[PDB]
RNA sequence: CUGGUAGUUAUGGCGAGAAGGUCACACCCGUUCCCAUACCGAACACGGUAGUUAAGCUUCUCUGCGCCAAUGGUAGUUGGGGGCUUCCCCCUGCGAGAGUAGGUCGCUGCCGGG
RNA sequence: CUGGGGCGGUCGCCUCCUAAAGAGUAACGGAGGCGCCCAAAGGUUCCCUCAGAAUGGAUGGAAAUCAUUCGCAGAGUGUAAAGGCACAAGGGAGCUUGACUGCGAGACUGACAAGUCGAGCAGGGACGAAAGUCGGGCUUAGUGAUCCGGUGGUUCCGCAUGG
RNA sequence: GUCAUGGAGGUAGAGCACUGUUUGGACUAGGGGCCCUUCUCGGGUUACCGAAUUCAGAUAAACUCCGAAUGCCAUGUACUU
């Protein structure tokens, strides 16, 4: 992977508000807020709109 | 409308399968590779292949459908 | 019976030695009319052999044409010298060496099928033999 | 999709390399086979089709390396003793159809220490 | 990874099984995702690209190499070269992480979704996931970004048949 | 496209001519040709 | 027996089927280092050996496609003769292409391990 | 020049057919090109493979860009055609100026004038780890003598001698 | 000059592997006739047209998967001149 030339593959934590449901996936746009969820190895947070788990087709 | 042509540009064999030649004679001229450089044969700028030593020429099948001209001493 | 197109506008009038290289044994047909001595035919005459051939047969069996006029042919008109190249191509014509079946029919009987091509024959400037397969 | 067979298209390239490189009774062709595992060395006639001092990283003599690099250094400096045992010094080398960069690199530049003119 | 962990745990087992594979090696596994953008516009304005190439960059975590026209279309006024469309290859730890946002975060921001086409399979074992508009993924932020654009999302397979690779894409999650 | 002549800046010479566009080449051209004189090669520009 | 590397007009290729593996060879696992991608450790490069013969590779089987290929005959034709001549015929020597009987799932080295 | 002359057309160069399987070969015979271009479209090192079709997929249409499969070349090769070219001569990228100076055994072509190819030697280089390749371009058109002028250089001459 | 041997070369002939020209049949994507709600988008229709695909069959100065006879170049320690 070369240097300098992509943006930021650093990890984060996706969450949806109605299930509240955690998990990590790498990512951009960080936006710099903590979790609760493995909070030892601190990752950002991203607040998100219905997941599967949420979504009624899906579930 | 017509009326027009080049000059022939004598192409071809120009020394014989067995023939002794003298490094630098000219063995085929030719358009592209109709026959390929052999050992001791050059292939000059214009295609015209020519021995690179003194001997004997030989025209050779390369591999099924090709051809080359070679000079053992 | 002319070619959609053509590579070249003239040709060589060309020869016509040996029997025909192909076309000799009838193919799709019962009865095929060969060709016995060469000669060039225009489409002109394989239209009239054609029609003449169809109509006795009153629209009955198949009528399948063996040779295609390929060959271009060039004429100078009158009061025009030797010289200032090639004259325009006026016809066009199919080079039959001896031995080329030009026409095969089937679907009729014999006896009709043999006047159908007798008739045929004498539209064509080359001597004919009727054959049957 | 079809995986690609590596030592086709390596084969591939060994043939644009031997189209300017052949061996001659006067001065031998160098050529390298690289594997997953090891790596090993043969110096070639190919006006005779006769394959001289030979030598791999599997020989009993010299089986101690640290890294596969090491390991392919060792391996040009026993193909060059071996070379110079049999009485020849200047070679021509055939990368086989690999860079000549990690190993077969270290197995040139070791042998071109030792008693090897290319 | 928490993909790639469920696929080497509990997707090869019950996959195997399911097909009675003689060897590990035959299981179906996701090889490359290739997203690719097909921006013909540029041809008459060149910063619009510009802007699919950034806006795609965030997306796949990973810059696009920007594609140039194969021959020249006087019907589309396209010409030998020009910048045409990017594309992005994803492999490893970093393409199943976009497939997992892909099924578990992207595609429920769509109006709906019928699931798995049977229709939407090349036949020889690949998927290919028509994206309708950018603002679908939650990196991209449609109230700062111009034009919808689009999207071409192709998942290249290991599978032999479309039954197989259709199993493979379900159970790792896709609808 | 026109004839060029390149002068050896230190010879003082110029036995090389040459061919470019002028249009996508308009500044004056430089190539390291052997000059004769010196019998070296040397830093030759267009005049 | 297998890895490497050569020669030989594919009788050597293509396709189909089967078997085989820690001894290689592979795929395979990883990206810290050298070095990589016009994005991607896919490739290249480097470090490994948990897993696997699935594929490549190796061996075996087959004539479906390709390739090779007689004999005979025929076309053509050098030379010598004749005709009625858009052309045709005879004598002598040479002799295709197509088609065909048949052949082929190679053969021949050198080096390393077993 | 000319199937009388005039009118018309043509005039040098390249490629093909005519051309009868070496070379050469005519016609106011049959077809096309040229009077350039390229600082890379040259050199070298390394890497690569094309046309098209099928199938699936946002804007997106018969056709743009992805993906897979089949594909000896049905592409490409600055430009006519022919001969070549997939170890590419086709396509990328890095570094470069050999699109070098002195030459040149020996050949081809040829009435002459010209034209063509050339190993190799010396000088000093480019690329390459090396082997090596490089005196333009896949090859074959893209040009015009002498005389007279112009410009630059010059260990040549300088009409008694120095200029 | 002949004999023997080697070789370059694509004519005659032939062939259809390529490029043009071309016949018949089968197949079949479109388009066009003919009604329908219809936007003739798609059906139920089809020898009015038609691009591929294949089977069989032709054809070529400027086609060639092939390919002679001759002629040509050479070698010989061959025989004559
Ligand atoms: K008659
Ligand atoms: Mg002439
Ligand atoms: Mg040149
Ligand atoms: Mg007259
Ligand atoms: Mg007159
Ligand atoms: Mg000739
Ligand atoms: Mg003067
Ligand atoms: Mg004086
Ligand atoms: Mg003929
Ligand atoms: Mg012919």
């Amino acid at each position: 992977m070369k240097t300098g030339i992509h943006p930021e593959y650093r990890p984060v934590v996706f969450v949806d508000t109605s299930t509240d449901f955690k998990f990590l996936s790498g990512s951009t746009k960080s936006s710099s807020e903590t979790i609760k969820w493995e909070d030892g190895n601190e990752y950002p947070l991203l607040r998100v709109e219905i997941s599967s788990d949420s979504h009624p087709f899906y579930t | 409308s017509n009326g027009r042509d080049s000059e022939s540009k004598r192409l071809g064999a120009k020394r014989a399968d067995g023939q002794f030649v003298t490094g630098g004679s000219i063995l085929y001229r030719q358009r592209g590779t109709k026959i390929y450089p052999g050992t001791n044969v050059g292939r000059g700028g214009d295609d015209t292949l020519f021995a690179k030593t003194d001997g004997v020429v030989r025209f050779e099948r390369m591999g099924r459908d090709k051809k080359k001209v070679s000079v053992y001493p | 019976l002319v070619p959609k197109r053509v590579k070249y506008r003239r040709e060589f009038r060309g020869n016509m030695r040996g029997r025909a290289k192909g076309g000799t044994e009838v193919a799709f047909g019962e009865y095929g009319l060969q060709a016995v001595e060469a000669s060039w035919i225009t489409n002109r005459q394989i239209e009239a052999a054609r029609i003449a051939m169809t109509r006795y047969m009153k629209r009955g069996g198949k009528v399948w044409i063996k040779i295609f006029p390929h060959k271009s042919y060039t004429s100078k008109p009158i009061g025009v010298r030797m010289g200032k190249g090639k004259g325009a191509p006026e016809g066009w014509v199919s080079p039959v060496k001896r031995g080329k079946i030009m026409f095969e029919i089937a679907g009729v009987p014999e006896d009709v099928a043999r006047e159908a091509l007798r008739l045929a024959a004498h539209k064509l400037p080359v001597k004919t033999k009727i054959v049957k397969r | 999709i079809t995986k690609i067979d590596k030592n086709k298209v390596r084969k591939k390239r060994h043939a644009r390399v031997r189209s300017k490189i052949s061996g001659t009774e006067s001065r031998p062709r160098l050529n390298v086979f690289r594997s997953n595992k090891n790596i090993y060395a043969q110096i070639i006639d190919d006006v005779n089709g006769v394959t001289l001092a030979s030598a791999s990283n599997l020989d009993k003599d010299f089986g101690s390396a640290e890294s596969k690099v090491d390991a392919a250094s060792k391996v040009g400096e026993l193909v060059a003793k071996r070379a110079s045992e049999k009485g020849i010094t200047s070679v021509t080398f055939d990368r086989g159809g690999y860079l000549y960069h990690g190993r077969v690199k270290a197995l040139a530049e070791a042998a071109r220490e030792n008693g090897l003119e290319f | 990874n928490r993909l790639k962990d469920q696929y080497l745990k509990e997707i090869v087992p019950a996959l195997m099984s399911k097909f009675n594979y003689d060897s590990v090696m035959e299981v179906p596994k996701i090889d490359k995702i290739v997203i690719n953008t097909g921006v013909g516009d540029a041809t008459a304005n060149a910063k619009v690209l510009d802007s699919a190439v950034e806006e795609l960059a965030l997306i796949t975590g990973q810059k696009p190499v920007i594609t140039k026209a194969k021959n020249s279309i006087a019907g589309f006024r396209l010409r030998e070269g020009m910048p045409i469309g990017a594309k992005v290859t994803l492999r490893g730890e970093r393409m199943y992480d976009f497939l997992d946002k892909l099924v578990t975060v992207s595609l429920p921001r769509v109006r709906d979704f019928r699931g798995v086409s049977k229709k939407a399979f090349d036949g020889r074992g690949n998927y290919t996931l028509g994206v309708r508009e950018q603002l679908i993924f939650p990196e991209i932020d449609y109230d700062q970004v111009s034009k919808v654009r689009g999207m071409d999302v192709v998942i290249v397979t290991t599978a032999k048949s479309d039954e197989e690779s259709h199993e493979l894409l379900t159970q790792l999650g896709m609808p | 496209r026109v004839n060029i002549t390149l002068e050896c800046t230190e010879c003082g010479d110029r036995n090389y001519i040459t061919t470019k566009n002028k249009r996508e080449n308009p500044e004056r051209i430089e190539l390291k040709k052997y000059c004769p004189r010196l019998r070296r090669v040397t830093l030759h520009r267009e005049t």
